[PDB]
């Protein structure tokens, strides 16, 4: 399964 | 040099895929679609604000070349005795819209065109509870005059302040609550956190049963103190330059809690 | 009292519920030989019904009859020192 | 010598093709044949003037046999606390008339002469709260009297003095919006700078992820700190003889803001 | 004047390294470099704040030419019923900022900024139950928001209050005690105020069986009562022209307790 | 009589180089080349105005016969409550261009002639807190029209008026800021002034530990009080007919503060 | 073994 860095989905938000 | 970027590594955080995220994120759109108001509560370290940032990071604000964005759903978080006027100032901010001076009945009919032009349906507040009793009018104000569905977000606090007025408590009844992990979902998490989250160079094996006695009693069963008693026990072992963890460090870590 | 605490004969008091009906009375029932916990009952629609379990906070793990709490609190008053 | 010529061309100014420009003109240009008035709305340094004036650049004058010039847009930017005097001269100044000791009802018709006799199809008033209140019926006067498209042009202040209005509110109604970069936007938008603008002898490779970390936190998406931080760094980096810009001079840079 | 000088230099202040302090600082340093926020708690003459202001001292301000400080610590000591702006208000003035009239948003949102400018890794409060129930809201939000381990210091009515807020009590688990001395500790600490601190032309002897009765009756273990029983029974021996602490002078001094 | 020659020299100002300054005046140089607006900031008796003066001097006018005179630098202190015409009227006066009465699109026509004749870099702003808000508009003008570097320079009183409007914050964003004298700094600092400011007949050793303790405790690492106290202790001094300063005389004047 | 005067730790602070 994934796990999602934090701050990358911080980065991938719009 | 190996180590240095180990130790970048797991100071820094991530969000892993749990059930309780899965599930929340399964009720959200449910309200999301239906437009009802409801609220999410459960104790100081479940880890609901992660979960509720994750939900924020899977509808992304869509572009069209010269409009303003649609924005499916916001998150905000309110300072301490947040008044009328700072709850409407965040909700513009959020939305990218610049607020100028003016007076409260300004910044409500700014926040309410704003929220209408970028076609939102779902605006989650967390830490609730810091919303002084009043604010609550403009609250239900957005809920039933626009298509949007409010979550208030907080601990057992949140309702004690709610049932201190009908009209409140009765827009918010519909709840889902955050528990704590037991039995094999404590036991099944510790893997995930060993696999996913510390990537340690030999196996540290903390789903036996005498690193599941330490980790059940310090942690009690909370995803905030498992994620910060593993980092710190992983940080300290590859800074003492053992490969994996051992029952006297998460000992030396779990004596501090 | 704020954050869910009741006061009993010195012992205070938390529980899985008790925040949400800050500023209530309930009806506390108890064991003399074991005061560590306490039933929380609360009144609805005039009938009392069961609310929680209420643990005096640090201690969850000992023992203390009604009297040791008592005949304690007195030494410590007569002592002068905080309880 | 050949280093002086690099700072002297670093120092200036140039206009790059990004969607965001291209996006104004089509719509302007839409504006423009139905003759309709409308606002352009977004944050300071988003790159409005520069799209505005890059507008004005093209449609420049005509000038066929015995004829006046025909100016299909006029471009102004109003001084402070603007009256009504002082928007009537800037007006009839950008077409190249001299104009005589008037008082501002000669002003006005002198105005409304040129601007019918040079073919005016747009008049795109940048800054515009830079206007007193009183000066919006002489611009409502020019919309409504002349088949003339007015652009008002400026920050989310305008809208809080046009929505003290109803006059102005209604001829203007219509708006795009001017925003911040993000994601694969602010991404192709560093690579086209490196190759379009910084142009070292060297590949400094920006688009490298452990650079845009510095660049995003540096520029926070506007147009505006992107152009400055990135000529800085070029600058800079120069006049101590190096190559490329590095990790290490980009910081020293970013850190005085 | 060789017995003002002692009088002058005596009721004076010093430092010692002390088991008690050198394991406070190894401590702090696990925090600071984890992030992670704790509280530090102890009976009121164990010397908790000489053993803070000892890691102030240490890791001093770092200074860059024309730059704000570089702070990696930050000790403040709240006023009686501290309120949220007051807090902001002594955060700004340490790091060398002077706080001009505004809202209590206006303050927050300066404090935000000069914590995040001047890099601070660690915020230390003393007597933290001086600060109203609310205040704990902006302390909590310091340390979610930014990187910093809040340490609060206090004493055994400071886990009285703390338990008041889950909020707090959940973030602010971890804890260090400080404790009494005894046994060989005592005795062994004895002989460091003789020679390092007291400075007297002979040896008292401090540490034999018939003066460590005197000196344990007296003290109960208190560092706080050590260094003050000693420094009055000097003070006032040199004013009586001995040259040292001998039976009767000391039981003079300790029957005053 | 030699005694009045050196009681005349004490009284008069004068500029020692000071570590402070040297930054300063590379940093302004990096600005020069660059036409990038800044602002400088610090506590009101850090000598923030006399580094600028010493800056000015360094870079005065240069010229060729009928050419007007070149004028890299232009500085200015503003009145209280500076308006837009006295912000133009100080502009053209430090440029000597002379001036007659008109409107203030008159003050302002010329002013934007003369800055451009004269071929400024940068402009000098002192105690900028001073302007009326309404004068930002035409500082931003200046800097944007033309290709000049506005330095605006105040204490923390200017950034509360800077907040105030996006429209300013963003152009005058980046920033340096003067410290205060400490450690070896304030004590090398007390020796230079020995040798280069006081030369009293017989040199009075300042850099003692228990005068230092005095200057330090009186001065609180303030150059504007620093320079202050010694020039009135020295005066005193040769008042009473001392060859030097003493402690005696020196304690004196700090009981006054 | 190094003590510290409790006012020199101030005269030495930043
Ligand atoms: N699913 C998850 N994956 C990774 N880390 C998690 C997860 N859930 C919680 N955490 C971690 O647990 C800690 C606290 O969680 P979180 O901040 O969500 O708490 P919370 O329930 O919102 O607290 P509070 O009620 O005080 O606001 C953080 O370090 C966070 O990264
Ligand atoms: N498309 C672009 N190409 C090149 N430079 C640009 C572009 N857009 C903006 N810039 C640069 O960014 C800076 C600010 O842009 P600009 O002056 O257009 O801002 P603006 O949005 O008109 O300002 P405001 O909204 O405050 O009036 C300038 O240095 C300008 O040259
Ligand atoms: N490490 C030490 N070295 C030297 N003297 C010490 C030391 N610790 C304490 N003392 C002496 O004993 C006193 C103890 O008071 P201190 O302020 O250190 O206690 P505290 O624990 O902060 O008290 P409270 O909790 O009541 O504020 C000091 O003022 C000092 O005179
Ligand atoms: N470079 C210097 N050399 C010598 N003396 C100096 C220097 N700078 C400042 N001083 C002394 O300290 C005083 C403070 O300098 P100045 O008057 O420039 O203060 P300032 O910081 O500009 O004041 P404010 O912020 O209140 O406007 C001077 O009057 C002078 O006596
Ligand atoms: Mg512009
Ligand atoms: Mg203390
Ligand atoms: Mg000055």
């Amino acid at each position: 399964i994934e796990v999602w860095d934090y701050e990358q989905l911080r980065e991938e938000y719009g | 040099e190996w180590l240095q970027a180990e130790i970048a590594r797991l100071k820094g955080k991530s969000i892993v895929p749990l059930q309780q995220v899965k599930t929340l994120h399964d009720w959200l759109d449910g309200k999301r679609k239906a437009r009802k108001s409801c609220r999410v509560v459960g104790e100081s370290r479940t880890g609901k604000t992660v979960a509720c940032d994750a939900y924020r990071y899977r509808h992304k604000p869509q572009q069209e070349a010269g409009r303003p964005p649609t924005v499916p759903v916001v998150y905000i978080r309110p300072h301490q005795k947040c008044g009328p006027k700072d709850l409407f100032k965040k909700i513009t901010e959020y939305l990218k819209y610049r607020v100028t001076k003016g007076t409260v009945s300004d910044f409500r009919d700014r926040t309410i065109e704003v929220l209408k032009g970028c076609g939102v349906e779902m605006l989650i507040i967390d830490e609730a509870d810091r919303l002084k009793p009043e604010t609550f009018a403009d609250v239900r104000d957005i809920a039933e005059d626009l298509g949007i569905a409010v979550v208030l977000v907080g601990t057992d606090r949140l309702d004690a302040v709610i049932k201190r007025d009908e009209q409140v408590l009765e827009r918010f009844r519909a709840h889902l609550r955050f528990g704590k992990l037991s039995g094999e979902d404590f036991k099944n998490t510790v893997e995930m956190w060993e696999q996913m989250v510390l990537k340690l160079p030999v196996s540290s094996n903390l789903k036996s049963k005498e690193m599941l006695r330490i980790l059940t009693s310090a942690t009690e069963g909370y995803i905030g103190r498992l994620d910060e008693i593993l980092r710190e026990a992983a940080i300290r072992s590859l800074s003492r330059g053992l490969k994996k963890i051992d029952k006297a460090v998460l000992q030396e870590v779990a004596k501090e809690y | 009292q704020r954050g869910g605490c009741l006061q009993f004969q010195n012992l205070m008091y938390r529980g899985e519920y008790l925040a949400g009906y800050a500023g209530e009375t309930v009806n506390l029932r108890f064991d003399p030989r074991d005061i560590t916990t306490i039933l929380v009952y609360r009144q609805e629609n005039n009938q009392e019904v069961f609310l929680t379990r209420a643990h005096a906070q640090g201690l969850e793990t000992e023992q203390l009859a009604l009297d040791e709490a008592e005949a304690a609190s007195r030494r410590l008053r007569t002592a002068g020192k905080t309880i």
